[PDB]
């Protein structure tokens, strides 16, 4: 329900300075809450009181304010949410970066995954996949319950 | 054979929580507790002719392990939580919404409320042979009914909604 | 539901003087009986208590030419122990017929407490097989309880001895001993000190004084042992009912100890369960299986691990059994004591029925069965002779626990369906 | 899966205690078997997990007339290696006949290790090829494995022995080995003694004291080969998916070896690969060719140049090999553990199956063949003459050998597709 409305935009205002002003919106509604909100109030309230339109000082407000909303954005994001982490299971589970269970668990579960589909296999081949996880004994805990078979 | 009302009394600060609906729900997990009580003592103070000691631990295991389930599992888990969360009461109202979600999924785990005639019946009905085998101390068309109603259980509980796989084991 | 032990003999005497004042310390009372100053746990079950300051445990203390009972009577603990019910060889026939004579008094003693007592559960004996004047005087005193208390039940503590095999006449001793208690013992539980003696040599460095330190041991078994009784709980509060998954068979009533933390002075429930199951942690000394698996976990355990760690247990399958019966390990859970040290904050033990027991008993058989043939030791002794000048009983005990020895790897056998 | 090691014979079980040695450094192990503060890797396939964190090697030690075993026991890694499976003349006969004998117990002692793993995947040998004790025993040894486990593969970690030749009926020794571990042995990885003592006159200044260095050496050389299976990812994870690229051919399975830094004690992966092709890397003494070449590589490695790496070595074309097998030279790539020293941060190994090491094979046969002549040493033993008394069990490993050496150089022809 938020998005550019291209036919509207007036054409003296580019495509690119809105769509860094939908970024900092859409940051904003889901940061470093260091109130700047006033001091931009008051560069906006200076702005309003110029009588020409200037776009190289409207780019230049809104791309101070992406800025800014961006480099907390990455801060909470890599530091406090680490996603180095993240894409380290991703690669060793989607992209078959474990190499002794997944050759454990086509060794373990090859019958049933040979057998046709059918409703009651789902279970089969997440137990298996558990088992499959402690075949290869190295386990932590939790690490498993973020990730399942369909 | 499923009597015995108990109620208690309440102060008036504390009636509002503790209301007249809420004594029902605690008195009907009382009187199913004390069933399951009433079996596992009765397959206990006592201590082909020692082939009853097969159908004996065959049985007293099985109702064992349906205690084991409902006061570790539930009546101690929840319970265990619902205690780390009312030590934050910081309102009249969520008191009693913190409470009456304590006795609502108390009451949704031990199955009581539906599937009645589904599940819970079958528990019941076997529950009659710890009565029945209790008296008598005819053995063969008891494990006859005993591996059929123990084996019904376990083939139409196997749909599981999904806490019951911690005691499909046995 | 109170009990009261059954200490005698010189050594069961010396165990039972120990586990008293380990459940002084650990319950809230002081030397005296009086109460502890810094004192949830139900002493009453343990210790008879009334107004009078002194809390008196339901401690029966027999001596029989009594050297050790003096230096039980010479310590802090004797205003303790006050009921007041203390009466004055190395043969058992000398123990028994030394027994037979004054088991009127000591009978009375025992009914005396009996009747003091509100209910009482069951008698509990510290006893040493072959422990001179201990064994004997047990067997005959086990023979008088049952007929004069036929709905009441009796556990035997005892101590097996195992010292590398001085006492010459030992395998007579224990084998009749054993005839007696498969018989007349509803329960037992054995301990052995070969067993508590290589634990010692691997937890520490003691090796000469033996029976000193292994007294710490047997009394850390014999507290955990009752802990689930003595400090209230949801289940398990009485004896009968925590010994009664582990007898399957009124035959097979002997068994087996274990301690998870063997030096005691976080761990998780998945780890002690794992830990149990470890030959190590045993302190007992064809194919070969359990019967039934208990264990207690006392400290600072989590609720909802348990049922994970029951089945973590399933698939590890450390500890393998196929009994007749299709019985299964049991979870259960006790509280720690406050004011001694939580040292292991979690902290466990098993008692468990195994078929291993057999060889044990096998093991005295042989050395009667080798003594029997030599006839080096019959003791001739007139005592001996006159009590026995047929000799019977100990082929009457022989085949009773021949009997017993079959009867186990019939326990093993796929048919206990026929009779063992 | 899980890997039993079978070190035998005195220079066997000497290698195989620095091995393991070696491995308790690397991987988070103290000389107790205890894990340390100090210390993601799958330790499970070389190590039993214990209850309590003791890592305990699946190490078989056998013993036969023991005087090294006794030296391994007084150490302090002894609690370390804690299976409790070592059970107790310099002729390969006296040592198969003194092998056949405890044969039965040797084999429980094998049965027990493969109850306690889940899977079972091989049987690595330390074997010592014409090591008095160790040769005989571990050709009956790797006799009777195959029988017992068909599905089962058998590793070998010969140190064939090249001393410039003191064992006078060495070469009778060490042909009828290589008869047994030709039939009866699915891989061998070959060591040379000279090569690894010129390697120790040119790395170091060693000459008198060659066997106790050259040990580090060859622990260097079992561990790296062991690495990329030792530690997690993807990187060939189980043994037999390694094995089947370095032997092409049922008969050809020996295997040679080399270290690109010989003095271990940035280089990218052009050079590592470069020096390793180059012949004083190597640690082994008509058109000559390789059948299939791999290596594995652990350190600070660049992953993107790794392929115009493999493109530049081919342009090179250090490496010759014109095989009846298509097979071409594979790069593979392991981690470098923590803890030990990083120095030379990239560092490499490599297994390749070359057809020289028939010349190295031939070498014996020809002493033998001059021996066999001269009859000079038949031994004429009563152990060696009851146990051959036509003595053409050796005149069945020369047949043997020498269909393998024409294999070999049927390998070198453009038509091993025929028969060799």
């Amino acid at each position: 329900q938020f998005s550019l409305r291209v036919e509207i935009l007036p054409s003296y205002i580019p495509v690119r300075v809105a769509e860094k002003i939908l970024f900092v919106g859409e940051s904003v509604q889901m940061s470093i809450l260091k109130n700047q909100e006033d001091t931009f109030a008051a560069e906006l309230h200076r702005l309003k009181q110029q009588p020409l339109f200037s776009l190289v000082d409207f780019e230049q407000v809104v791309d101070r304010i992406r800025s800014t909303v961006a480099e907390h954005l990455w801060k909470l994001m890599v530091e406090e949410s680490d996603l180095l982490g993240q894409l380290k299971i991703i690669k060793d589970f989607y992209l078959l970066g474990r190499g002794e269970l997944f050759q454990a668990f086509i060794d373990t579960a090859q019958h049933m995954l040979k057998t046709p589909p059918t409703a009651v296999t789902e279970h089969d081949v997440n137990v298996a996949f558990q088992q499959s996880a402690h075949k290869v004994l190295l386990d932590d805990d939790n690490l498993l319950p973020l990730l399942h078979l369909t | 054979l499923d009597g015995l009302t108990l109620s208690y009394k309440v102060p008036w600060p504390v009636d509002i929580v503790i209301s007249l609906e809420c004594q029902k729900i605690y008195n009907q997990v009382f009187l199913l507790l004390l069933q399951i009580k009433w079996a596992k003592y009765s397959l206990d103070v006592l201590l082909q002719i020692h082939r009853m000691f097969l159908l004996r631990v065959k049985l007293m295991h099985f109702v064992n392990s349906l205690h084991n389930y409902i006061m570790t599992r539930i009546l101690h888990s929840t319970g265990l939580e619902f205690q780390h969360q009312v030590e934050e009461a910081k309102d009249l109202d969520q008191l009693i919404k913190i409470h009456y979600r304590y006795l609502s999924t108390i009451h949704d785990r031990c199955l009581l409320r539906e599937k009645v005639s589904f599940v819970k019946e079958a528990i019941m009905k076997v529950l009659n042979l710890a009565l029945m085998f209790a008296d008598g101390w005819s053995i063969e068309k008891m494990e006859s009914d005993f591996k059929n109603c123990h084996m019904f259980l376990v083939t139409i509980l196997n749909k599981a909604f999904p806490h019951l796989e911690s005691l499909a084991l046995s | 539901r109170e009990i009261i032990t059954l200490q005698l003999g010189q050594c069961g005497n010396q165990i039972g003087f120990e586990f008293w004042k380990q459940l002084c310390a650990e319950h809230g009372i002081s030397p005296e009986g009086i109460v502890e100053e810094f004192a949830t746990d139900r002493k009453d079950v343990f210790f008879y208590q009334a107004d009078d300051e002194h809390y008196i445990p339901r401690a029966v203390l027999l001596d029989l030419e009594p050297r050790v009972i003096h230096s039980i009577l010479n310590s802090p603990y004797a205003k303790l122990y006050n009921p007041e019910n203390i009466y004055l060889g190395n043969n058992w026939a000398s123990g028994f017929s030394q027994g037979e004579k004054i088991h009127e008094d000591i009978f009375d003693i025992i009914d005396r407490e009996a009747d003091g007592s509100d209910s009482l559960e069951g008698f509990v004996l510290c006893h040493s097989i072959a422990g001179g004047t201990g064994s004997g005087l047990g067997s005959y005193l086990l023979e008088r309880l049952n007929d004069r208390y036929p709905k009441k039940l009796v556990q035997t503590y005892s101590v097996f001895p195992n010292q590398d095999e001085d006492v010459v006449v030992q395998p007579y001793n224990s084998l009749l001993t054993l005839k007696r208690l498969t018989q007349n013992a509803d329960c037992v539980v054995v301990l052995d000190n070969t067993a508590l003696n290589r634990i010692a040599t691997d937890r520490l460095h003691i090796q000469n004084p033996s029976f000193s330190q292994i007294n710490q041991l047997v009394s850390t078994i014999m507290s955990a042992s009752t802990t689930t009784l003595r400090y209230p709980g949801y289940m398990n509060n009485d004896l009968i009912g925590l010994i009664a998954s582990l007898i399957p068979t009124p035959r097979l009533h002997f068994l087996m100890t274990g301690y998870t933390p063997l030096t005691t002075d976080k761990t998780t429930v998945l780890d002690v369960m794992r830990r149990l199951l470890q030959p190590k942690n045993v302190m007992v000394s064809t194919n070969h299986c359990y019967i039934a698996i208990l264990n207690i976990i006392q400290g600072e355990v989590d609720p909802t691990q348990v049922h994970k760690s029951l089945q973590r247990i399933r698939e590890r399958k450390l500890a393998n059994f196929i009994p007749w019966g299709p019985a299964s390990i049991q979870v259960a859970l006790s509280r720690k004591s406050p004011y001694l040290p939580s040292a292991h904050r979690v902290s466990g033990l098993m008692m468990a029925n195994h078929t291993s027991i057999s060889s044990l008993f096998e093991r005295t058989c042989r050395q009667y069965d080798k003594l029997r043939k030599r006839e080096a030791f019959l003791e001739q002794f007139r005592k001996e002779d006159m009590f026995k000048d047929n000799f019977d009983e100990m082929d009457t005990s022989r085949e009773i626990v021949q009997q017993l020895i079959d009867e186990y790897h019939a326990a093993t056998r796929p048919d206990y369906i026929s009779w063992g």
